[PDB]
């Protein structure tokens, strides 16, 4: 799946949880683009090695603060609707 | 690709 360009610019408060998880990262605010919350969830993937080895697509969250804000083990980092719905899915 | 490849055309 594919997101249009217009979505990625959608400004979206983050709940608490999913907040301490992007300050963990750096971020320091309470409201952001789409593309901003994403940028801060990859770091956050990467710094935590998160995603498998040798798929590196794939995302292992099942043990993890991030599996229990997407309610999900794994993910695949292709599936973009997916994991834009499991972004909406925590705002406030 | 790697990690950061993929992700890069998730934001983008
Ligand atoms: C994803 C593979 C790892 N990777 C490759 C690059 C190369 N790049 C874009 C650069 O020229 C520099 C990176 C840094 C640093 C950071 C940084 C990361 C950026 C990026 O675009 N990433 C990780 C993909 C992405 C895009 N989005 C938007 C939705 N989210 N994630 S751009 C950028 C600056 C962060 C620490 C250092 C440079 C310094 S130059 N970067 N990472």
């Amino acid at each position: 799946s594919q997101i249009p360009a217009s979505e990625q610019e959608t400004l979206v408060r983050p709940k608490p949880l999913l907040l301490k998880l992007l300050k963990s990262v750096g971020a320091q605010k309470d409201t952001y683009t789409m593309k901003e919350v994403l940028f801060y969830l990859g770091q956050y993937i990467m710094t935590k090695r998160l995603y498998d080895a040798a798929q590196q697509h794939i995302v292992y969250c099942s043990n993890d603060l991030l599996g229990d804000l997407f309610g999900v083990p794994s993910f695949s980092v292709k599936e973009h609707r997916k994991i834009y719905t499991m972004i909406y899915r925590n705002l406030v | 690709l790697t990690f950061g490849e993929y992700w890069a055309q998730l934001a983008s």
